[PDB]
This record gives structure tokens, sequence and C-alpha cells, in this order.
């Protein structure tokens, strides 16, 4: 927003968007993969544990 | 030199009047009020009007 | 009235004879000048244009004039002749051209001035013929060179001599 | 630039402005031969609607409408520029508050 | 541009004033969506209810408020404003009907109630009531009528009406809609109505989330419809 | 012009008249206002 | 009088249309062929006003295509019209004939295994005509080129790169080197 | 200009699932091929703006 208009005039003001549900469980199981975990962990616990 | 000299090659767009994108207003103005003046000497002067500038 | 007057200070300096450039761009000025002009007073104002077109061997100002809308503006089958008239303009084909003193004819109707239109073409036409018997090389009978454009000695003598 | 009150203060004067004419925003006829030069910048293959938005408040956002509708024809992979091409150009703009004051 | 900070209600250079332009969407803070459609002899209003708790309740959550036994509302936006403007509604046109004897044509009260929105924007130091309200009614000699009142004290009134937060695409769908010249058959009414918020949302959901006023030139009375025959309307519509 | 003169040719004319006054010449006349080069260049230019 | 943008109307400008007779009276002989249409043709300002005057016109139309026939026809005109014309009564002479050698100067430059009897036609019955007048105008020292009457020739020839652009060399570089050779003779003697 | 690190590849941060293809869409589309804009002859674009926490 702090750039002048006479300079935001840029094809458009593509966005990431807010992480949900899936994604943010797409991007919490990838933080997740190379551990020396076990089929324990609970997906949806953290899902809505999350805002 | 001034870093650009004319920059000598051609530099020229080459374009003409209407390729413009929609300025009919100025494009007419400096069609006729330059192209003419920039290298008349008695048009001006056919009615005494002046040598122009900026 | 002043619309009239400006298709006249173009017609007239085609007439008075400013030249094919200048009285063509006045034929602009005419075009884009008919902004809510009677059909009539405005598919007739295209007529001699795009007859004046068709006869400058170039409409030269394309994508401002022909790109423009006006020509596909008009109701009458009147533009859609000069739809075709335009097409002409674009290829004037001497394979299309000159056969088409007939398909033309309609159009040779509305002419504005008959001393220059196609005249000037065929003038051009002349040497554009020239190019085509004497290109293949420097010297060359007279009357085979000109067995192509099948007068062997009419008028490609003193055409030829003023070239 | 954006701005000129910053100045005529000795250039628009006697002896200074010997030609000085100002050149801002035009009427119009311009848009309409804009779109026929940037719509053609596109394809617009034969028949793509072309005073739906002349007349429409939607040259600088002629470059980004060409961008986003040719570029996504593109991301459809083909020439052929549609009608629908100019509404794809017409939506991801400057269209904050649609579309009237109200008062 | 400001530059002057638009806190109070000025007129700030080339031209316009900010209050009034951040009041209009006090409405889209509301996160809800409203649809009036006036076709032929009837009227009909449709809004849907974002409930998602089960110990909330269901009878209560109502946004149709009957104004008078024969003029219905609805609305959108904050929930304070939209209750104090209809009782505002209600008081004044219990005055009409003390003053003049007869029932209030809903045009006046339209009126009314964007003065009354106007003379809180005229003086400053009360903030302008950012909610709006869509109102229907019949009238006689002149049949059904859908008006639409802005928090500005603008009020019009049209044939197809929506506000809210999705009604630029609404308005373009009553557009694309209301071109063709076909009667209203009531169920053209409904039938459209419930299309048009299945288009703009895109849910096609139970019939317990919308609410639906109706009124008639058969029972002039405003009535607001039950889930049976909601759910009638809903699996007519369903081909 | 008559100012210039007067300030200008005064420095320049009769040196006896104002000399036998016994008392300074001037410098500076601030020849300032509305933007005065060109005639002010062109006129003592004679 | 190349103005033609400032002598419209003149109490000097007995009538205008008068100027253009004494400008085309020097025009049809200054201007060659490109200074011709320069002028005549492309200097259509002239031609608004002489739009009056046609025949003088024609005549400078058919003075492009070279049609000679037209030419003797007009030639015959603007001569008795000469005759009959102020401050030209002693010296009209030769203005029409240095037409007809200029005109055939460049008819025989089209080419050289050409007849004047072909041409005859063009000339007229010319024939005896232009026997005689290119006999006196050859006699003139004019127009080289080659004719006959047995075999009635016509040439394209003297080009001036091929010795004369090399003799105005010592044309000169004698006449004027004997010119400073006895200049400096007296000198010294 | 050098010191860029090479990393994953562009499927690792979700949420952009559609930006994905919007991104390559002016991300790939002149750098795989200009000649499309040939056949087209649409003038490449310089860029975009982004925008987040």
């Amino acid at each position: 927003d702090t750039l002048d208009p006479a300079l935001l005039r840029l094809d458009r003001k593509i966005h990431i968007d807010l992480p949900n549900e899936q994604a943010r469980l797409d991007i919490l199981k990838i933080h997740a993969g190379p551990i020396t975990k076990h089929g324990e962990i609970d997906y949806e616990a953290i899902v809505k544990l999350s805002d | 030199d001034s870093s650009i000299m004319m920059l000598t090659s051609d530099q020229k767009p080459d374009v003409m009047y209407a390729d413009i994108g929609g300025m009919d207003i100025q494009k007419q103005e400096v069609r006729e009020a330059v192209e003419l003046p920039l290298t008349h000497f008695e048009l001006y002067k056919q009615i005494g009007i002046d040598p122009p500038r900026g | 009235l002043q619309a009239t007057l400006d298709m006249q200070s173009g017609i007239i300096h085609a007439a008075e004879e400013k030249d094919w450039k200048t009285a063509y761009s006045y034929f602009y000025e005419a075009f884009e000048g008919y902004d809510s002009i009677d059909s009539p007073k405005a598919i007739t104002s295209l007529k001699y244009m795009l007859l004046c077109k068709i006869m400058l061997n170039t409409p030269e100002d394309v994508q401002a004039l022909v790109s423009g809308k006006l020509a596909l503006r008009y109701a009458g089958r009147q533009t859609e002749a000069l739809k075709c008239v335009a097409q002409a303009s674009k290829n004037r084909s001497l394979a299309d051209f000159e056969k088409a003193l007939t398909d033309y004819r309609a159009e040779l109707r509305d002419d504005p001035i008959i001393s220059t239109h196609l005249a000037k073409l065929y003038d051009n036409l002349l040497e554009q013929n020239l190019i085509r018997v004497i290109e293949p090389f420097s010297r060359v009978q007279i009357e085979h060179i000109s067995s192509l454009i099948k007068l062997s000695k009419a008028d490609v003598e003193r055409k030829l001599s003023q070239m | 630039t954006n701005r000129a009150d910053t100045l005529d203060p000795a250039l628009l004067r006697p002896g200074r402005l010997d030609r000085k004419i100002e050149f801002p925003l035009p009427d119009r006829r311009q848009k309409r031969l804009i779109f026929s030069t940037i719509t053609s910048k596109m394809n617009l293959s034969e028949e793509v609607d072309l005073e739906d938005y002349v007349a429409r408040p939607d040259g600088a956002d002629i470059n980004s409408i060409c961008q986003e509708s040719g570029m996504l024809a593109v991301r459809e992979n083909r020439y052929i520029v549609l009608a629908k091409d100019f509404e794809k150009a017409y939506k991801t703009v400057i269209k904050k508050d649609e579309q009237e004051h109200e008062f | 541009s400001a530059g002057f900070d638009r806190h109070i209600t000025i007129f700030s250079p080339e031209g316009r004033l900010y209050q009034v332009e951040y009041a209009f969407k006090a409405i889209n803070q509301g996160g809800l969506t409203s649809v009036a459609v006036r076709g032929k002899d009837c009227a009909v209003i449709v809004t849907q209810k974002k409930v998602p708790d089960k110990l909330l309740d269901s009878s209560t959550v109502t946004h149709l408020f009957k104004i008078t036994e024969n003029i219905g509302c609805v609305m959108t936006g904050m929930t304070a404003d939209s209750r104090s403007q209809v009782q505002r509604a209600r008081y004044e046109a219990a005055n009409w009907k003390y003053k003049y004897g007869y029932e209030i044509p809903v045009d006046m009260l339209c009126k009314r109630i964007a003065d009354i929105s106007q003379v809180y924007t005229q003086n400053a130091e009360m903030r302008p009531l950012g909610c709006c309200m869509i109102l229907i009614g019949i009238d006689e000699e002149q049949g059904p009528q859908v008006y639409k009142c802005d928090p500005a004290g603008y009020y019009c009134g049209f044939k197809a009406t929506a506000a809210g937060v999705k009604q630029t695409e609404s308005t373009s769908f009553l557009e694309k809609k209301v071109k063709k010249k076909f009667d209203w058959t009531f169920e053209q009414t409904v039938e459209t109505a419930i299309t048009c918020l299945s288009t703009v949302l895109s849910i096609d959901f139970k019939p317990s989330e919308i609410e639906v006023g109706v009124v008639t030139v058969e029972n002039p009375k405003f009535r607001i419809l039950t889930e049976a025959e909601i759910d009638a309307h809903l699996v007519a519509l369903a081909e | 012009i008559k100012e210039i003169k007067e300030v200008i040719e005064l420095p320049v004319k009769h040196p006896e008249l104002f000399e036998a006054l016994g008392i300074a010449q001037p410098k500076g006349v601030l020849l300032y206002g509305p933007p005065k080069t060109l005639l002010a260049r062109a006129v003592a230019h004679h | 009088f190349l103005d033609t943008v400032s002598t419209f109307t003149s109490y000097e400008l007995m009538d205008y249309k008068t100027f253009v007779t004494y400008t085309v009276y020097v025009s049809m002989i200054a201007l060659e062929r490109p200074d011709l249409r320069e002028k005549v043709i492309k200097g259509a300002e002239i031609l608004e006003v002489l739009h009056s005057l046609p025949a003088v016109r024609q005549y400078l139309f058919s003075l492009y295509e070279c049609r000679y026939s037209v030419f003797f026809q007009s030639l015959a005109v603007v001569e008795q019209e000469m005759k009959k014309d102020w401050l030209f009564a002693p010296h009209y002479r030769y203005y029409v004939r240095e037409m007809r050698i200029h005109a055939y100067s460049q008819l025989l430059e089209s080419y050289r295994s050409l007849t004047l009897g072909y041409m005859a036609e063009a000339f007229g019955v010319g024939v005896e005509f232009i026997d005689q007048e290119l006999s006196r105008f050859i006699a003139a020292g004019r127009l080289h080129c080659k004719i006959d009457k047995v075999n009635e020739i016509v040439e394209t020839n003297r080009p001036d790169s091929k010795n004369w652009q090399y003799q105005e060399t010592i044309k000169k570089g004698d006449l004027l080197l004997n010119r400073v050779q006895k200049l400096s003779r007296v000198i010294n003697m | 200009s050098h010191e860029d690190p090479g990393n994953v590849s562009y499927s690792e941060i979700g949420g952009l699932s559609e930006q994905i293809r919007e991104l390559r869409e002016v991300i790939e589309l002149p750098l795989t091929n200009p000649e499309l804009f040939q056949r087209v002859g649409i003038i490449p674009p310089k860029g975009c703006l982004l925008y987040g926490p």
C-alpha cells in the first residue's frame, strides 16, 4: 500500500492467501516428513488446534 | 559528450500519427505545430507568428 | 453544413488538387467526421471516400481509418459493396482490378473524378508491366517485349520514351 | 509528470512561454481507437465486442488489460481472443467500490 | 487525498466526504445477503441465516421484521442500527396511522426514514446508523412495491433489488435475468429468487437457512413462509 | 528607463556634478519585480 | 516569378492572368522537365488561376508527354501571340524555333534507329519542313544527332564525359593560361 | 545476483495451490517461449506484486 498511485498501475496484486484447514494441514504435514515419529500424530487435533 | 549524444543510430520508434494510444488533442497539436514549424521559416512569417520554443 | 464543407475542402484538395494523401487525410476527417450522420448522408459519405481509397493505390492509414468501426457501422448494401471496395484497395490486383471494369462499374457509377482514379492505377501499372518485360534483360525486341503488353508499338513506344 | 502545479512561475510568462501548449487528458474517440489498437494487439479472432467497454467506465490499463486477457488465453493456451477476455481484464482492476458513490 | 484524516463530517477537496462512503460497508461487515424481486402482483424477500451454533436458537435470528400489517422489511449490516431503525419505522408508521387516519403507503415511510438518516447525517456528533433497509408492501392503484433505503438517506425503489455483501454479482445476475419479457407468476418469482441466491452464493442448501417473506395481492398481509412450504418450493425447483 | 538613466548614467555621464556635491555615487537599484532581463539588457545596451 | 504567394493583385499587376502569360513565356524554357513539373504541375497555386488560360496550359501538358502535333498547333498559335504582344516585337524570333530544337532533342534522345517521317506525322507533313529546319539548325550548331534523307536517321549521342567533359579542361586552362601568361609578360615585358 | 541458495522446487508451501499455476502463467510464460507471441503478438509484461503477513 505504501507505493504511490502513479507507480501502482504489475498486472495484478497476486496474493499468498491465508492457509486454511486444507492448506494448514498440508504444510503441517510437509513440516513433519523427516521426523523419527510413528503413525501416531493426530492430524485433525492440530487442525482444530489452529487459528 | 553529454552521455546520450542523441544516440546517433535509429532510436526512432518507427511510429506514425494515429499509432499513439489515443491522444488526438496532443497528437494533432504536436504534429502540425512541430513537424511543420520545426523546419519552417516562412509560414510562421506568413503570419509573422514567431520562432517557437518549449 | 460544415461537414459537407470539410468533405469539400478535401474533395477540392483533390480537384483544385492539393494532393492524394492530403485529400485522403481529409477523407479521414470526413470518415471520422461522419459522427451521427444520416445513413444516406453517411453511407454515401463513405461511398466516394472508399472509391478514392481504392483509387489512391494505398489506403496507407489503415489502423485508424479502416480499423475504426465506422466502415462496419452502416446499414444499407451500399456499405457492403464498399466493403469489397476496401478489400480491393488492400489488394488492388491486376488479376482482380482490371477484370472488374464491370464489378467496379456500379462502383464506377459514384466515381468522384474519372480523370485520375484508375488512370493513375494503370499509369503505374505501365511501368509495373515494364519491369516484367525489361526485368529479364537489358536488350530486347520492342515487339515481343510488348507482346506481353500485347501492343508492340501502339503506346509502349511513347510511354517508354517518356519514361 | 503527475504534477505541473509546482511550475509555471517564470516558464509561463512574457519571453519564456513562446510556444508552451499543455497536453492533458483529451476528449474521447481515443479509447475506441485505443481498443482498436490494443484489442488488435491481442487476437480478437473475427467477432468480439468493442463498444460494451468503450462506454463502460471500468491507455495504461489497456496494457494490463491485454496482459490479463491474452496471457490467460495463453493460460488457456490458444490464440483466439474472446469478448469475455475483456471481462477477465475488467475484474482484476481498480473496481474498488462499484459502481457509484450513490449520493 | 486525506490528509484531512476524515474524522468528522465535512467536505474534503475533489470533492467527496468519506464518512458516508465508509458507512456504505458497515453493511459489508454484516456478512449477509438479501434479494428482493417484483415481477407481477406479488413480491418476495429472501435472506439466509448464518447460525453455526446448536446452542443458539432459530426463531430469534429472524431478520424479517414485520413493520405493519401490510408492510414488511429485511435488514443487513450491524444489528443494533437495524433494530433501532426498525423501531423508528414502526413508531413513524403508527404516527401516520394516528395523524392521518389510514394505512401508510410504503413510499412515505421510506421518505421519512431517509429524512431521519439525513438529519443524522446533516448534524454531526452522531454516528450515521450504518445499516441498509429493503421494504416491501402492497398499495392500491400501484400494485406491489419494493424500495431500498440507504444509510446516506438516498431512497430508491425498483423491480429486482439486492443489498448486502455480494450484490454486484446479484445485480449482474438480475440484469442477465430481468431482461427477458416473460411474466412472473409468483413461482417464477420464488424460483428466480432461490436460484439467484443459489448462483451468487453457490451453496444449494437445506430449507432451514434462508428466510422467505412474501406479500401478494390476494392476501395483502405480510407473510413469512414455513419450513414445509419452503421445502416444497425448493424441491419444486429441483430438476 | 528614466530611472535607469538617473541611477546609472549619473555614475557615468557627469561625475563633475555630484563630485561637486562631494557625496558618494550609488551602487545598486535592485531592478526587481515581475520577471526585464530582455529590456534591462537591451536598453543600456545603447 | 516563383513567388505566386505575393503577386495576387496589385497596382503593378496589370492582370494576374497576364502575370501568368509572362510567367509561362519564360517557364516553358527556364523550367527543365523536373522544374517544369515542379512549378507548373506541382505548383498548383498558379493552376487555381491558370485554369483561366487553358491553351498554353494544355500546351505545357503536352510539353511533358511530348505531343509534337499539338506542339506545332500551339506553336503557331503562340507564335502569332508573341508576334502581337508587347516588349517582344524585335526579339521573339528565337523562342519558337528554340522550343522546336529542344523538343527534337528529347524526341531523338528516345532512341536512334528512328525516322523523321515516323515523326513527320507529329511534324504534320514535316519531311521537307524539318528538312530545311534541322538543316539550318545543325547549321546553327545545334543538337548533336544524325539524320538523313535517303535513310532518315535519328540518333542518341553527345556524351559530355566522352571528350568534352575533358575538353573544357584545356578550353579554359589554355584560355586563362595565356591570359595570365601575357598578363604575366608585361609584368616584365 | 549471486547469493541465491538452491532449494526445493515449487511444491513446498501450501495455501498457494491455485497460486502455483497462477505464478507459472507469468513465471514460465515468457521463460519457456515468447514465440507464442508471434502467433498472438501480445507484448510481454514486466511482473506483478505480492503481499501478505
